[PDB]
């Protein structure tokens, strides 16, 4: 397929290495009881097992020679052939949480350097604040583009602290 | 003061005089993305279009899909009609969406001027005679003049009425067809025939029981 | 505010100011004050009359041609329900009827809606200009030709009254036909002849029980 | 003013009393800025012009029996010769719209260069019928008028072929013989239902 690669669903290896790791637990198993609590524990685990090797196959990911999936990080080939799940998607799920975290801690940053004590304002949080920001969060990227817009997201050269040159 | 929560504190970026010249204002702005004066003009022309935009759609997905129900025309469901037109068509979809950027962004562009310098496109000779009518009026998103071949918008007395009625009515279109792509990967059927089974069992046919909003219970 | 000497749909009861016994059939009601503001009031007073005068002569025309099936008089239209009547074959197909139809009532009406927005501007014929409405009308109310008989030269403010009277119980009389026709299955006087059989056993709670 | 065109209605201030075919319609107000009147007046008369000949030439061949203004450029496509009452012409598609694009450009090309001038008269008048001040008033009513019933006819031969698939001529020899079985209503396109 991509890269010489085949589909999961299709790779004899990928096969084999389902039945290696079954037979893994099945040898432990059959040295307890029927209903047993460690029997019952391993039961558990194949079922897990069994359904891994079904969502991977059924997600449609790609398995090299080792059997193993491997992930498609181009855009086009990823957007081309359904495999935009794997890093594509991933990718724009992380940048959001990401600079959600980064632009609520800015935005509290912000708002205690107006306090008369900043310094005891970040060893003790205010809660009731920190806790306003956190919500108002959720629409960093509309804020965060719109103040890149007015040019106030960056501070002026003149007013930055430089060494000696 | 009509509020959308009453006894919640409205933001201070709502209660200006400019702000609250907007149709529909009811202090809704949990996140804070009107505080910018800048930013809330944007703001409420994105949501002009997108009321506007939404009521065209939902009418052509729901007046055809009633219309359909009780025979008087033969229109497949929504999610469908795609694929339909395009078989007994002149064009691929190909090239009908090429024409289509051309002239909508020719036509966004123009509007897209305006937003940034209003009245600008009245600017003399730029169009072939036409410029005259295309400054649009005083009131940013509401051009008029060719657009309002019926002149409903000089009368003082109800211009204030008429904008809330087409925010009210654009704001419950853009929820719709918001309710359309949710009630088909739900349901996995029409709009209308999801109204026609909740209302013969309502207590039994929602989306408390569709086995797909609420995975725990 | 309104006073207490006007007629109250609820004697007793604390009325809208702004109905203030002006319009025909002025008895207070309007518990969702719909008609609060003027504007408003001012175009729904004439939705009243069009949707009334229009029900005044639906009703009339979905009994009297029944009526006289009944008595045995013979027309080729004669035992055709009213809501059957579209399906009827006449002279033209009802396509064309349709279009003729539009194409007359988009003149009469726009010469209508032109008086409603300036009063007294339509009263003038376009081809035969010596003919011509009084100048004294208002809207609704155009007179002239429309008032033959001169019966408006008389107590118009009691006539005024008795049209809005009918008129408003003839609009009850058409949702009648629609609700009992979708439920009966039958024509309205048949569905009366039913009541008049057995009074006590044929209410609508005795008829949609029995459905459901 | 020649009249008004909704009575019990405004004239709208724009436009001046004297310009020829005024009736006060202006709606959405497309001629308020007199440079865009100035232009807007000339076209009027220059589509009512060509409209006139347009609706002519349609109904002139097919009352004589040489087809339909639809079909006539078939030929060209289908692959055949052109003909004009009947003679041949042995001209081809090429040909013609070489000799058409030159002779129009150049035609046009002089009008465009005038400045605006609707009424050229002299060279364009031999008989001086518009001579006369006095009379020329009354005729460019006229000449307007009958351009603007062109104009919509020959919209009506469009949209009508469209709905119908025949003829001008045609279609009003069907409407005579069948009125209330023949028409937009009962074409199946113009009136949604039925
Ligand atoms: C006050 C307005 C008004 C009202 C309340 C009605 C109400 C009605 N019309 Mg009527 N019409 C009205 C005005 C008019 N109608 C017609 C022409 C017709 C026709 C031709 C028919 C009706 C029929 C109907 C019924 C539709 C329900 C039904 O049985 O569907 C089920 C429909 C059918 C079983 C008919 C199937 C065959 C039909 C040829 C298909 C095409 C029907 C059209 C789409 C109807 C369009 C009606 C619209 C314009 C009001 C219902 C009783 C139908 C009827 O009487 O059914 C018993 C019918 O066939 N109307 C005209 C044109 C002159 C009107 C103009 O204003
Ligand atoms: C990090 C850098 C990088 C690199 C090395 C590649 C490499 C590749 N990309 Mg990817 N791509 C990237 C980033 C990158 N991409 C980014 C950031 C985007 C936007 C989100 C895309 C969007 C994209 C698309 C839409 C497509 C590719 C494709 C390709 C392949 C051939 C064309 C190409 O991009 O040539 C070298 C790369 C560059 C010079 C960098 C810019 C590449 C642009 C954005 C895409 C060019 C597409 C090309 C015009 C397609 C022509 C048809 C093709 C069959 C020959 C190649 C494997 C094509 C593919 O699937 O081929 C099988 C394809 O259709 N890429
Ligand atoms: C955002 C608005 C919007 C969009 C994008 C669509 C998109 C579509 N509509 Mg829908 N529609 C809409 C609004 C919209 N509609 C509205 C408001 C209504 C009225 C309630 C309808 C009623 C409607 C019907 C009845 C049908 C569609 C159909 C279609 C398809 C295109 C048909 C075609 O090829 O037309 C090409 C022609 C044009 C774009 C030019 C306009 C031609 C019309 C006849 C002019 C009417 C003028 C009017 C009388 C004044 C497509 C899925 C058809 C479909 O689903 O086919 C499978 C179909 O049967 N629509
Ligand atoms: C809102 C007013 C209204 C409307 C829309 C209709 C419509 C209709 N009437 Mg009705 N009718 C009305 C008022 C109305 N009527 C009134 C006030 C009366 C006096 C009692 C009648 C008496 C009447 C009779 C006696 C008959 C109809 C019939 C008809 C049908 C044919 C009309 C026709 O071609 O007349 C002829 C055209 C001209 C006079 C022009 C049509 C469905 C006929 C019908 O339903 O036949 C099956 C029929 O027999 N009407
Ligand atoms: C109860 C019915 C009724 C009554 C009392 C009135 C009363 C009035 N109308 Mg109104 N009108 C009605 C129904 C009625 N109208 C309907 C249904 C229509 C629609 C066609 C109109 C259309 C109309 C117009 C266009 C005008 C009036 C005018 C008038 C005024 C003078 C005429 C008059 O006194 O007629 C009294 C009416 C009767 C005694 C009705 C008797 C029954 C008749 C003959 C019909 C029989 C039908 C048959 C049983 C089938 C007066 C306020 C005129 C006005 O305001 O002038 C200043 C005026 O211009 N009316
Ligand atoms: C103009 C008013 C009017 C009149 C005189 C009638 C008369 C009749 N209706 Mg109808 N009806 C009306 C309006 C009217 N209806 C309306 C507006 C609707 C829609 C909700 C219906 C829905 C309806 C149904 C579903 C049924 C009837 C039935 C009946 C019958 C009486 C038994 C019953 O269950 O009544 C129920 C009706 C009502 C409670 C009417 C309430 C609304 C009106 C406007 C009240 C008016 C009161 C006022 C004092 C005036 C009284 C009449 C006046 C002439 C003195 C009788 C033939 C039944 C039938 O056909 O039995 C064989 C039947 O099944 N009607
Ligand atoms: C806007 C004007 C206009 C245009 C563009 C056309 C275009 C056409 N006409 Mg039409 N026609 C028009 C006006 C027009 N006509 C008028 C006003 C009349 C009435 C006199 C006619 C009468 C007419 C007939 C009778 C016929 C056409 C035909 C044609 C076709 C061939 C023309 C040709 O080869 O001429 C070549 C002309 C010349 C070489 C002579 C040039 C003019 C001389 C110098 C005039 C001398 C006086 C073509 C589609 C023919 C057709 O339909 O074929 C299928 C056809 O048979 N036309
Ligand atoms: C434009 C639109 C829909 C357009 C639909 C169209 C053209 C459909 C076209 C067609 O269907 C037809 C007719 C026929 C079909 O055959 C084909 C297609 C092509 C499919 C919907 C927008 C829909 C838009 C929606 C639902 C937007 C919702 C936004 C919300 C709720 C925002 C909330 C807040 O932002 C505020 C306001 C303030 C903040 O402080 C707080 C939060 C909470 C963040
Ligand atoms: C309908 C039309 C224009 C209509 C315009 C309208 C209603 C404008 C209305 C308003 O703007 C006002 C005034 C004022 C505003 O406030 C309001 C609105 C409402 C906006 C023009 C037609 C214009 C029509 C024209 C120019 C037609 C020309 C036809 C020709 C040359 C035909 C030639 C041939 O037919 C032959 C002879 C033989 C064939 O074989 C070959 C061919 C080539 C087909
Ligand atoms: C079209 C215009 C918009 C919609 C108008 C709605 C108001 C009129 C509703 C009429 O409702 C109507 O429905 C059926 C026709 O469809 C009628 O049904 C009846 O007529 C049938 C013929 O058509 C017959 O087989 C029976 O007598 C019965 O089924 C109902 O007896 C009547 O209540
Ligand atoms: C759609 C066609 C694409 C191909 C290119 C088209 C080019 C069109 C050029 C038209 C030029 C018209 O020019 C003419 O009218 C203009 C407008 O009144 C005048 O200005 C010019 O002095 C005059 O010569």
């Amino acid at each position: 397929d991509i890269a010489g690669l085949t589909p999961c669903s299709e790779s004899k290896a990928y096969a084999k290495l389902e039945k290696k790791e079954l037979k893994t637990l099945e040898k432990r198993l059959k040295q307890y009881e029927a209903d047993s609590a460690p029997a019952v524990a391993l039961k558990a685990t194949m079922e897990r097992t069994k359904a891994r090797f079904a969502n991977y196959a059924k997600a449609g990911l790609l398995c090299g020679n080792d059997g193993l999936p491997h992930l498609i990080a181009d855009p086009g080939l990823a957007l081309k052939y359904g495999h935009a799940g794997e890093v594509f998607i991933p990718t724009f799920g992380f940048l959001y949480v990401a600079g959600y975290i980064g632009y609520v801690g800015r935005q509290y940053l912000i708002a205690v350097k107006g306090e008369a004590k900043p310094t005891d304002k970040e060893i003790i949080i205010d809660v009731p604040l920190a806790t306003k920001l956190a919500w108002q969060g959720a629409g960093w990227p509309l804020a965060a583009v719109q103040e890149l817009q007015r040019g106030t997201l960056l501070e002026k050269e003149e007013n930055i602290t430089v060494s000696p040159r | 003061r009509q509020s959308w929560l009453p006894g919640s504190q409205i933001p201070a970026h709502l209660d200006t005089p400019a702000a609250q010249a907007l149709a529909g204002n009811f202090g809704f702005d949990p996140l804070g993305l009107g505080k910018d004066p800048v930013a809330l003009r944007w703001y409420q022309q994105a949501e002009l279009i997108h009321c506007r935009t939404a009521m065209a759609g939902v009418a052509g997905i729901l007046i055809p899909g009633l219309l359909t129900k009780a025979g008087a025309l033969n229109v497949p469901e929504w999610y469908d009609a795609g694929k339909v037109a395009i078989e007994n068509s002149f064009a691929p979809w190909g090239s009908l969406l090429a024409v289509q950027l051309f002239l909508c962004g020719f036509v966004e562009a123009k509007r897209w001027q305006d937003i940034r310098k209003p009245g600008s496109q009245g600017e003399p000779g730029s169009f072939l005679g036409f410029e005259a009518s295309l400054k649009g009026t005083s009131e940013l998103g509401y051009p008029g003049g060719p657009f309002d071949p019926l002149g409903l918008s000089k009368e003082a007395d109800k211009w204030a009425d008429w904008k809330l009625k087409e925010v009210k009515n654009g704001r419950l279109a853009m929820l719709a067809f918001l309710g359309f792509v949710a009630q088909k990967y739900a349901t996995g059927a029409g709009p209308v025939d999801n109204l026609a089974a909740h209302l013969k069992d309502p207590w039994h046919v929602n989306y408390a029981t569709n086995g797909v909003s609420l995975p725990f219970l | 505010k309104r006073d207490a000497a006007l007629p109250s749909w609820m004697p007793g009861a604390d009325l809208p100011g702004y109905l203030n016994g002006t319009l025909p059939g002025d008895f207070g009601f309007d518990p969702l004050y719909l008609g609060q503001d003027p504007v408003k009031l001012k175009w729904y007073a004439q939705a009243e009359l069009m949707n009334a005068r229009f029900a005044m002569l639906a009703v009339a025309g979905i009994l009297v041609p029944e009526l006289l099936s009944n008595i045995g008089f013979s027309w080729p239209g004669a035992g055709v329900a009213w809501y059957d009547a579209g399906k009827f074959e006449y002279f033209a197909p009802a396509s064309s009827l349709f279009g003729v139809q539009m194409l007359l009532f988009a003149w009469v009406e726009i010469r209508r809606y032109q008086d409603f927005v300036k009063p007294g501007s339509a009263n003038q014929d376009p081809i035969f200009t010596n003919n011509k409405l009084p100048d004294g009308n208002e809207p609704g109310y155009p007179g002239g030709i429309f008032d033959p008989f001169g019966w408006s030269k008389g107590d118009i403010k009691s006539l005024k009254l008795k049209e809005i009277k009918n008129g408003r119980l003839a609009m009850l009389a058409f949702a009648g036909f629609i609700g009992q026709a979708y439920t009966t299955g039958t024509t309205p006087l048949k569905n009366l002849s039913t009541h008049l059989a057995d009074p006590w056993s044929t209410t609508v709670w005795q008829n949609d029980l029995a459905r459901l | 003013k020649a009249g008004n065109w909704l009575p019990g209605s405004d004239a709208p201030a724009w436009l001046p009393d004297d310009l020829p075919g005024n009736y006060g319609f202006d709606p959405l107000s497309l001629g308020k800025e007199p440079a865009s009147l100035k232009r807007f007046t000339e076209s009027e008369v220059i589509h009512g012009r060509w409209a006139m000949l347009g609706v002519a030439g349609s109904l002139a061949v097919e009352l004589l029996g040489y087809g339909n203004w639809y079909d006539a450029p078939l030929w060209a496509v289908n692959g055949g010769k052109a003909t004009w009452f009947g003679i041949e012409v042995p001209f081809d598609l090429n040909a013609l719209l070489a000799f058409e694009f030159v002779a129009m450009a150049a035609a046009e090309g002089q009008r465009g260069d005038a400045g605006g001038v609707v009424y050229p008269g002299g060279a364009f008048d031999p008989l001086g019928f518009a001579k006369d001040s006095s009379k020329s008033g009354e005729l460019k009513l006229k000449e307007i008028k009958n351009g603007r019933l062109a104009m919509v006819a020959f919209l009506g031969f469009v949209a009508q072929h469209a709905a119908t698939g025949k003829g001008p001529i045609a279609a009003l020899g069907e409407h005579l013989a069948n009125p209330w079985g023949a028409n937009f209503a009962t074409n199946g396109i113009s009136v949604p239902f039925f």
